[PDB]
DNA sequence: ACGTATGCTATAATGTGTGCAGTCTGACGCGG
């Protein structure tokens, strides 16, 4: 997987909601990971590593 | 909260005295004369110093938690024998102890096959001499090239390199792919399979019939000597203990039993056939 | 006998108790050195035991009677 | 030289082998004609035209 | 060495000391130069024993002269090295340490017993907070955690009167103080008060643990280890390599971590060091102990040299790679060889080629044996050399022993029992094994480079077993289906096909022969073709009333080839069977016929002869694969060129803006789909009867002798499906996403693909072969899952003495009867005197085998439904009876007692799935005349004048003249019927019609449409067009829906002209149809409607070929009993329905039975529609809601024979879709095992009481003594169990740990102190004893009478 | 594992073991070459004004 | 590999499931006969003895 | 490949694996269930003990075959005797309770 | 005497971190 940025979405993490939760992820060549992700209530979260 | 044994201890040292020059002397003077609480403090205080010393002695043999424990034992022996009357600081004196106690405990619990300090100490100088040579030879030094710079024995260098030879665990995968380890390959030495077990059983049973098929006074001083039928393997002179009580007649009767048995192997179809074996 | 073992299963019934009866008889000829009832015709114990069962000479009742008949001869004789 | 099974073909659907066979035969047919003229020791112009 | 049981209990510190022969106090393995144990080290000989057989270390006492002498200097005994893996050790832990398996292996166990959480205990262990052991001053109560601050507060204020400590020391004291006697009574009292579900569950589990703990004799203190056992050094080896290197197991390394830290703690307790350091040392010690027992569990597994984790103890007992599965159930085996297999077309069925040099090494001890007998060898090393030299006369002895000696041939993978078959080895010079072509089917062995393992049966019993059970001749039919697996294929079928198949005149037409020998005479003479119509004299034999065979001579008009085949045909079968052109499907009946008539012998001969003549005549034919054989139809370029312009037409309409992209996408697929079937049929119409050019006088029409067609028509290789790709059109390919390409592949393999056509072919090709590798593991794992639960089932009794059975009914669906009352009830013992229609004379008795001939009389009498003696209806405790099972389908007559079915069943089910890896149903046309008979149907007439159906599961029957069901269909919801209920229809009439790519929502009432909870943006969306502006509304579901309109249900409410609701006829329900997600709506708000109009259309995309990849997970879920996410509701007890109270649409139901006074309430969703409409006569388990049925819901209400009928239908539906043939009895086996445990409801004579869930057989044995003694009955209610769970439930813990969850099984079994007395197979295969089944059944029961006799 | 339409000209659709390491391992295309940054690239004939 | 005159047809089941029937004349020309260079080693070690 | 009797494993005490090391073919659990289905009980017990671990069995059986007496003489595989001590090393009382 | 083991040094130094992060369906177990 090529370093840089990448936008994905588990088309239904919780098929309970069945909501397409969109997420972004910064992939470096060396360094820590930087992810941004929504949730059932569309609250933006960040999860380093 | 915190459930890492590492961070828990590292927390408890982070809340411990950080002593001044005259503080060290006040506690230490009472510590030698046994204040109990004093010996506890100086120690509690300088656990932080043990951690920074184990930070440089890590990733070499044992874990960081194993260096701190044995590094703490160096600080304690430093407290058991410090000189407060001397104007020189404690942090200086304790460092010599904590660096020593760590190195020593690594030399023991690093290798599976226990290597005493003598063989090890020397090994290091052979290896550290290899550094010098490697940089200027640009070629990893041979057993000879190390022997020519120290002017020391060839077998010494070689035998010390044999003890450096490291291990592969039996349960280690093969080809970087969980398929089969070494135990699912490595044979058992001790027990040879039925074919070798029945070899000796059949070979010995035939021998028992051969002794009963030979003369009764010829297999009485032959099997009792070699320890075939008897209980102890005696010699020509020792067969005199039984009933023979002879040295010349025992040697003539031993060989007479073997001569008639050599004709028994030429007629069965062995002799030169079973000579290769 | 060599290909078929159905003719042997016809006589006893249980495919499993057939192997046990045939084995026990095969062992008597293999160890005791007992005589085969059917012409052996260069076949191993395996086949011969099946032949005797197939034609109807060997049975659970037959072999148990014959056992204690050799063993009762020994009883009367000893004491 | 070898006798292959024709049933290892329909189910497989690898008709390339049959075309390999046909062309190989044609190719050999041409070698067999050239082999014959070289054995017969004919001519440079006759081989050239063919 | 001969025992009865195996026990598991908790290791007491005192107990561990009993096994240990010393205390390892040093990490020292060996000395560096002197390769010998160190002083009280990990390889110490003073603790674990001596090195060699009878030799001390220093060398003072040697061999047996000093039998059991203990040396002075080194202090080492002189016994065998035997003891180095038997003798254990121990370590005296300075401070007590907790067991990870009684802390982390959930349930907590140590925490479950204390009534204490995990966090609380762990923070005590890692020294974060103290815990109270016992407060004298009631100020602090027990098991109350105090932070480091809160401990100090109680110390100066209260102190002393409160005893609280920290670390594993504390929790041990807590376990040592707690009273199992008192806290058991306390919990029982709290249970009498007001009991719920969760409260009673928790209490009962704890209660039983407490009683179990007292009766197991275990003490809760042993959860904490004061003593730590050491594994014998030979079991954690330090052995030297040939290369001068050494190697050690990771246990030795993990042991050195434990001993070092433990000894360092002894040192720090000597120094009285400050507690902060002692804390780290205790945390470390625990880390090391927990890493030794189970490394990867509590935290990071301690990684070692090659950055990999150290293999711990638990790991060698854990899962695949553990001792069970890898080094105990699975073994490499002697008298074994494997090699490339090749064909053996010369062999008979009972024969197989075995290389000489293979059989040489294999039969090594049998050569040495026969050699000493002849007197050629005096001893064995003499015989060894005789063999080595490979001298001439040794081959002749080897050749002697092998005769009349069977060998086992295995092929991987071993799916079903037939994966091994025995033969009589035939020595062949060559390193290749030669296998019999007909049994290739059982192994699935392709000669494309397959290898087969050989095994020599040593014991005479094994020679008899191999010849009796495992011989290829005794194994014909599959156990799965009563059908022959030994059946020609490939060349053999083609050869017979060529022979029988006929042709016009030819050489010597209409000639006249004495016999089938004159036909061989004339063909091989060159004066007749195998395809000549001829009159011949044949004598066909037919059997009499008794065994006597009658002969009958007759003239037959057949071909020269058919005549020659009659020669192979045994006399007893009719001639009409070979009078047709023989194919694979026809040939499979020949062998079956031959078997059911003559017997075994005749078939084996017949089988071989069929094979021989098949190969020979196949090779005589010269059948080939030319490229002119791949005939393309005349007019392919005519079909495509104009089917392209068809698609080009819509393409221009789309860009204009009328036909939408989605409609075009479906519309273009239909054009290509028609063109594809157009080319396919034009191809075979020009290829099947290509031979239209004959002779005789002028012309005649005839079957085509095109090589490819013959090879497909005969059923030899390929089919009409494959030929399509060859000569016709490749067809439409599929994207890796799942969507189908609009443009398919026009070319075929003859014409050549272009560059993309291949690129497109790839997508489908790689994903099809990806599911060959990956999806096989789910199907192979199913085989494993099924087996473990069905291990114990063996035929035990002869007659269970029960007159119960499941009532099987003829399976009819799709128009053609899927499984008739004949096929479905064959080999099933009648459980009920079932006679003929006229109930006045008995036709069939009770306990009787239903044979095919007896089944023929079922056809004459036309049986309606039969109560078959089933497996689940069996009363035999621990197994089943031969009557309940019926015939062994593999054999062909009633099953032997002792035969182990459960395993045979599991194999039969998993075998096909593992080897096994155009829905335009627009309209039903009825074919025979009949009266239309609908059932479970509620329709309503529409504006048009058409009977529209408003019920989901509507079935359509076809009733004949006398009044019996011939054809059967599934009419779906909102389908339009041509004729209603009871009306006559003619043959070839469309009785029903509907749109397949849509699921309409149809009304029952007329009036106007109202929008309720259809807010734009929250629940639905809107999209308009142009000039006028027709807008469509699309209903969003919880996936495309915001949090605003989540509890809003969108529905199209019906109203009248005034604006009020319209009641649905004969109910108080205002009309309201709830629309589901992605529902497309064309009518907007304020539109007039009649009854029968479509309100919305729900899209029904189903373009995924289910195949076997996407239908086995459905089988799994069924067996594993996983409730669906929309279960259908059923009525509990019979009586009067009475609708009750409601909660924002959530419906309740206050059902008040006629006899039962106490009401029963159950809740129902809003969006879900029911089937019944209130105030009704409901019975036990009527269908209330529609959708997937929950397996637990079925047995709970409608009993055993309802859930068994469900699983059997449901499972088979998936396998029938794939053409997998399995007898229902095999599924019924697993079903039975899934009904093993049962919850008790009512107190009994034994201390059963409520909440306990015991096995069904044990509780029924108690009921046996109860009806004899009186006392109190133990009433019950059978529960259903999933496979994975049913395996772990068996009282055998050995069988459970051997399966999975091995870490948990053992811990639960240790705490219970359970003793396994061994009943299962896994149990006795492990210990390497006689299997309590099959051959061993006769032996194991002869030991059971040793126990019975006193 | 599935063949992706990017593979065109870059990676071969028919070159990969049929074993569990099926779709991951892949041979490079004939005229395929590495992009100066890392991605793949395939030759293409430019069309100038038709 | 090597090309050769091949003929597609069954032969008494010696080409059953893709099984191959090769002439002795192929074996006579030794044309599919292969070469296998195998490397074996002998190590003189220094044992404790 | 072919094998009658040869090398034996280090702890499992069953034969090694492959013609590389001269090891017998593996008879896995799937191979085992096949014989369970047949009913052939000795053929399996023979392949669990004398042909694999059973140290008494393998050598004893060898001697019986050369004598001609192909007689079943089981004892109990070492790999199980290992599993007993392995569970005892994990602090669990696992003893063989007799008749 | 030989091999192994135990012992001390005095500039000052006083709180670690390290390393793979497209597995996945299914099933419980503690809080909230
Ligand atoms: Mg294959
Ligand atoms: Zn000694």
């Amino acid at each position: 997987r090529s370093p840089g940025v990448f936008f994905d979405s588990d088309k239904g993490k919780t098929h309970s909601s069945g909501k397409v939760l969109y997420n972004a992820r910064i992939i470096p060549y060396r360094g820590s990971w930087l992810d941004f992700e929504f949730d059932p209530k569309d609250n933006l979260f960040v999860r380093i590593d | 909260r915190v459930l890492d044994a590492t961070q828990l201890y590292l927390g408890e040292i982070g809340y411990s005295p950080l002593l001044t020059a005259e503080e060290e002397v006040y506690f230490a003077r009472r510590a030698l004369r046994g204040d109990v609480a004093s010996r506890r403090r100086m120690i509690e205080s300088n656990l932080r110093l043990v951690v920074k010393i184990a930070r440089r002695y890590g990733n070499r043999g044992l874990a960081l938690l194993d260096l701190i424990e044995e590094g703490n034992l160096g600080l304690i022996r430093a407290v058991e024998k410090f000189d407060p009357e001397r104007g020189f600081r404690f942090s200086t004196y304790a460092t010599w102890w904590i660096r020593q106690t760590i190195e020593r405990a690594i030399m023991n619990q690093t290798r599976t096959i226990r290597l005493p300090i003598h063989i090890v100490k020397e090994l290091n100088v052979y290896l550290r001499t290899a550094r010098e040579l490697s940089h200027k030879l640009d070629h990893e030094p041979s057993a000879e090239e190390i022997a020519e710079q120290l002017d020391k024995p060839v077998d010494d260098v070689s035998r010390m390199l044999r003890l450096n030879e490291r291990i592969t665990s039996v349960d280690t995968p093969l080809g970087g792919d969980s398929e089969k380890a070494l135990l699912d390959i490595l044979a058992d030495e001790k027990e040879n399979g039925p074919e070798d077990t029945t070899q000796d059983d059949d070979m010995k049973q035939s021998i028992v019939k051969w002794l009963f098929e030979l003369n009764a006074k010829q297999r009485e001083v032959l099997a009792r000597r070699f320890g075939l039928l008897g209980y102890e393997a005696a010699t020509l002179e020792d067969v005199g203990r039984e009933i023979g009580l002879t040295r010349e007649r025992v040697r003539q009767i031993q060989v007479e039993g073997l001569r008639r048995l050599r004709e028994i192997l030429q007629t069965q179809g062995l002799n030169i056939e079973a000579l290769f074996l | 006998a060599r290909v078929t073992v159905q003719d042997a299963v016809e006589k006893i019934g249980n495919r499993f108790d057939l192997v046990l009866v045939a084995a026990r008889r095969a062992r008597q000829m293999q160890v005791g050195g007992k005589d085969p009832l059917v012409p052996e015709e260069n076949d191993k114990t395996t086949v011969i035991a099946l032949r005797e069962i197939e034609e109807g000479l060997i049975n659970n009742q037959i072999l148990d009677v014959r056992e204690r008949q050799e063993q009762q001869e020994q009883e009367a004789a000893e004491l | 030289d070898i006798v292959l099974n024709p049933l290892g073909v329909p189910s497989r659907m690898n008709i390339g082998q049959i075309l390999e066979t046909h062309l190989g035969m044609a190719a050999k047919g041409i070698g067999d004609k050239i082999n014959a003229m070289l054995k017969q020791q004919q001519e440079v112009a006759k081989l050239r035209e063919f | 060495e001969e025992f009865d049981a195996i026990k598991i209990a908790l290791a007491s510190p005192d107990m561990i000391r009993s096994w240990s022969f010393g205390e390892v106090k040093k990490p020292e393995t060996i000395n560096y130069r002197t390769f010998k144990p160190e002083r009280d080290g990990l390889f110490c000989a003073r603790i674990f024993g001596p090195v060699k057989d009878y030799e001390c270390l220093c060398g003072k006492y040697k061999r047996l002269k000093h039998r059991g002498v203990i040396c002075e200097k080194c202090g080492v005994e002189v016994t065998q090295t035997k003891v180095r893996r038997e003798r254990m050790g121990h370590i005296e832990l300075a401070s007590p340490t907790a067991h990870i398996w009684f802390l982390k292996s959930l349930p907590s166990r140590i925490g479950l017993l204390l009534d204490m959480p995990l966090r609380d205990i762990e923070r005590v262990l890692y020294f974060e907070s103290y815990v109270v052991i016992e407060g004298g001053m009631t100020n602090l109560e027990r098991q109350q955690i105090l932070t480091e601050e809160q401990y100090l507060d109680a110390l100066e204020e209260f102190g002393d009167e409160f005893d609280a400590k920290m670390g594993a020391e504390a929790i041990q004291a807590l376990l040592k103080s707690m009273d199992l006697e008192q806290e058991c009574e306390q919990l029982r009292e709290e249970l009498n008060e007001t009991n719920s579900e969760t409260k009673r569950k928790k209490l009962t589990k704890r209660i039983k643990l407490l009683e179990a703990f007292v009766q197991s004799g275990n003490k809760p203190e042993w959860m904490i280890l004061t003593v730590l056992p050491v594994l014998p050094p030979d079991l954690r080896p330090l052995v030297p390599l040939d290369g001068g290197r050494f190697a050690t197991s990771d246990l030795n390394d993990l042991y050195r971590r434990v001993i070092n830290r433990n000894n360092r703690l002894k040192r720090l307790l000597d120094l009285a060091a400050p507690d902060i350091i002692v804390r780290n040392e205790k945390r470390m010690l625990q880390e090391a102990v927990d890493a030794l027992l189970d490394n990867g569990r509590r935290g990071r597994a301690i990684t070692g040299s090659n950055k990999r984790p150290l293999k711990s103890l638990a790991d060698m007992i854990k899962g695949k790679q553990g001792r069970f599965r890898q080094n105990l159930l699975g073994k490499r085996v002697d008298y074994s060889g494997r090699s490339v297999i090749t064909v053996g077309p010369y062999l008979r069925l009972h024969q197989c080629g075995l290389p000489k040099k293979m059989a040489l090494e294999l039969f090594k001890p049998f050569i040495y044996g026969k050699l000493e007998l002849r007197g050629l060898a005096t001893t064995i090393k003499a015989a060894k050399k005789m063999v080595e030299r490979e001298e001439a006369v040794v081959w002749d002895i080897l050749d002697e022993v092998i005769r009349e000696h069977p060998v086992l041939l295995n092929r991987a993978p071993t799916l079903h029992r037939l994966g091994i078959q025995a033969f009589e080895p035939v020595l062949i010079e060559g390193k290749a094994i030669q296998l019999h072509p007909l049994v290739c089917a059982a192994y699935n062995a392709d000669f494309d480079g397959d290898q087969m393992a050989v095994h020599v049966p040593l014991t005479l019993e094994a020679q008899l077993e191999a010849r009796a059970l495992m011989m290829s001749t005794n194994n014909i039919l599959s156990p799965a289906n009563g059908e022959p697996i030994i059946v020609p294929s490939q060349d053999v079928v083609l050869g017979l096909y060529y022979m029988t198949r006929d042709c016009v005149n030819a050489k010597g037409e209409g000639m006249v022969l004495t016999g089938p020998k004159e036909a061989e005479r004339l063909y091989r003479s060159g004066l007749a073709s195998l395809h000549a119509r001829v009159k011949v004299r044949i004598t066909e034999y037919e059997k009499d009333a008794n065994g006597e065979l009658v002969a009958k001579t007759s003239l037959k008009d057949t071909t020269v080839g058919r005549a020659i085949l009659w020669m192979i045909v045994p006399k007893g079968l009719p001639y009409s069977i070979v009078n047709q052109a023989l194919g694979k499907k026809a040939i499979s009946k020949m062998l079956n016929t031959c078997y059911r008539i003559l017997g075994l012998k005749p078939t084996v001969i017949f089988a071989d002869q069929i094979m021989y003549t098949g190969f020979a005549y196949a090779a005589r034919s010269g059948a080939s694969v030319g490229i002119d054989d791949m005939v393309i139809p005349e007019k392919k370029h005519e079909i495509i060129s104009e089917a392209e312009a068809e698609v080009a037409e819509i393409q221009e309409q789309f860009q204009s803006g009328l036909v939408t992209a989605g409609e075009r996408y479906n519309k273009v697929i239909d054009i290509w789909a028609a063109a594809n079937d157009r080319v396919s049929k034009a191809m075979m119409d020009n290829l099947q009867t290509e031979t239209v050019i004959n002779r005789d006088g002028q012309e005649e029409k005839q079957v085509s002798f095109n090589s490819i067609y013959m090879m497909a028509d005969s059923g030899a290789r390929g089919s009409a499906a494959q030929i399509r790709q060859l000569a016709g059109m490749r067809g439409l390919m599929a994207k890796p996403d799942g969507s189908i390409i609009e443009t398919p592949i026009t070319a075929n393999f003859r014409e050549g693909l272009n560059v993309l056509q291949y690129f497109i072919s790839t997508h489908g090709a790689r994903k099809g072969l990806a599911d060959t590798a990956l999806k096989t593991a789910n199907s192979g794992y199913l085989t494993r899952r099924l087996v473990d639960v069905a291990q114990d089932l063996v035929v035990t009794e002869d007659d269970c003495g029960t007159h119960e059975g499941i009532m099987m009914t003829p399976v009819i669906e799709g128009g053609d009867v899927k499984e008739p009352l004949r096929d479905r009830v064959l080999g099933r013992v009648t459980a009920e005197d079932v006679l003929k229609p006229g109930t006045a004379d008995i036709l069939v008795p009770r306990n009787t085998l239903l044979h095919e001939q007896w089944c023929d009389l079922l056809e004459e009498n036309s049986v309606d439904a039969v109560k078959v003696r089933s497996v689940v209806s069996c009363d035999t405790d621990f197994g089943v009876c031969a009557h309940c099972y019926g015939r062994d389908l593999a054999r062909g007559h009633i099953i032997n007692k002792g035969e182990a079915i459960g395993v045979i069943a599991a194999q039969s089910i998993g075998e096909p799935g593992t080897q096994l890896t155009a829905a335009a149903e627009s309209s039903i046309q009825v074919k025979n005349k009949g009266s239309i008979k609908l059932s479970n149907v509620k329709s309503v007439v529409n504006s048009s004048g058409k009977l529209v159906i408003t019920s989901r599961n509507t079935e359509l029957k076809l009733i004949d003249e006398f009044g019996r069901t011939k054809e059967s269909y599934k009419v779906p919801y909102g389908a339009v019927l041509a004729k209603g209920d009871g009306e006559q229809v003619a043959g070839g009439e469309t009785v029903a019609n509907w749109d397949p790519h849509t699921m309409p929502v149809i009304t029952e009432v007329s009036g106007f449409v109202r929008f309720t909870d259809m807010i734009d943006g929250q629940t639905i969306t809107r999209q308009t067009d142009e000039l006028t502006g027709l807008s469509s509304l699309v209903v969003l579901d919880s996936a495309e829906r915001t949090a605003g309109g989540k509890d809003l249900r969108p529905a199209l409410k019906i109203v009248d002209a005034q604006g009020n609701d319209v009641l649905i006829p004969g109910t108080d329900m205002p009309a309201q149809y709830f629309l589901p997600g992605k529902a497309i709506v064309q009518l907007e708000d304020g539109v007039q409607i009649s009854s029968g109009d479509t309100l919305a259309r729900i899209p029904q995309e189903s373009g995924g070929t289910k195949d076997i990849t996407g239908g086995l997970p459905r089988v799994a879920d069924l067996f594993e009993a996983r409730r669906p996410k929309e279960p259908a509701i059923l009525a509990e007890i019979s009586g009067i329905v009475s609708f009750g109270k409601e909660t924002k649409g959530k419906r309740r139901l206050v059902i008040t039975p006629v006899d039962g006074s106490d009401p029963y309430e159950e809740m129902i969703p809003k969006w879900r529609q029911l089937n019944v409409f209130e105030g009704e006569r409901v019975e036990r388990g009527d269908v209330i809601s529609d959708g997937p049925e929950a397996p637990h819901d079925i047995l709970r209400l409608r009993g055993v024979h309802a859930v068994t009928r469900y699983i059997v239908n449901e499972v088979q539906d998936v396998y029938r879709l794939q053409g997998v043939k399995i007898n229902d009895k095999h599924i019924e086996v697993i079903v039975r095992q899934m009904l093993r445990k049962a919850t008790i409801v009512n107190a009994g004579s034994s201390d059963f009481l409520e909440g306990e869930q015991v096995e069904y057989s044990r509780v029924k044995i108690a009921n046996r003594e109860l009806e004899a003694n009186g006392k109190v009955g133990a009433t019950y209610s059978r529960d259903l169990l999933g496979i994975t769970k049913a395996s772990l439930a068996t009282e055998s813990f050995i069988s459970a740990a051997s399966f999975q969850e091995t870490t948990r099984v053992l811990t639960e079994a240790a705490v219970a102190g359970k003793r396994d007395e061994l009943r299962g197979l896994k149990e006795n295969v492990i210990v390497g004893r006689l299997i309590p089944a099959g051959t061993g059944y006769a032996y194991h029961q002869d030991r059971m009478r040793r126990r019975a006799a006193g | 594992r599935d063949v992706h339409p990017t593979h065109y000209g870059r990676v071969c659709p028919i070159e990969t073991p049929e074993g569990p390491n099926i779709g991951l391992i892949n041979s490079l295309s004939v005229y395929a070459q590495t992009n100066e940054y890392g991605f793949l690239e395939t030759p293409y004939r430019k069309v100038t004004d038709g | 590999g090597q090309n050769m005159r091949v003929a597609f047809m069954p032969w008494n089941g010696y080409n059953f499931e893709d099984s191959i029937l090769v002439s002795e004349r192929v074996v006579q020309e030794d044309r599919f006969t292969t070469i296998h260079i195998q490397e074996l080693a002998c190590v003189s070690r220094d044992t404790k003895l | 490949h072919a094998r009658s009797t040869g090398s034996y494993s280090l702890v499992t005490q069953q034969p090694l694996g492959g013609k590389a090391q001269f090891g017998g073919q593996r008879f896995g659990e799937m191979e085992v269930w096949a014989l369970e289905a047949y009913g052939a009980a000795y053929t399996l017990q023979e392949m669990l003990t004398v042909k694999s671990d059973d140290v008494n069995g393998r050598t004893k059986m060898y001697k019986n075959i050369v004598d001609g007496n192909h007689q079943m003489e089981p004892g109990m595989p070492e790999s199980f005797n290992v599993l007993l001590k392995e569970i005892r090393s994990l602090g669990i009382n696992i003893e063989l309770e007799d008749e």
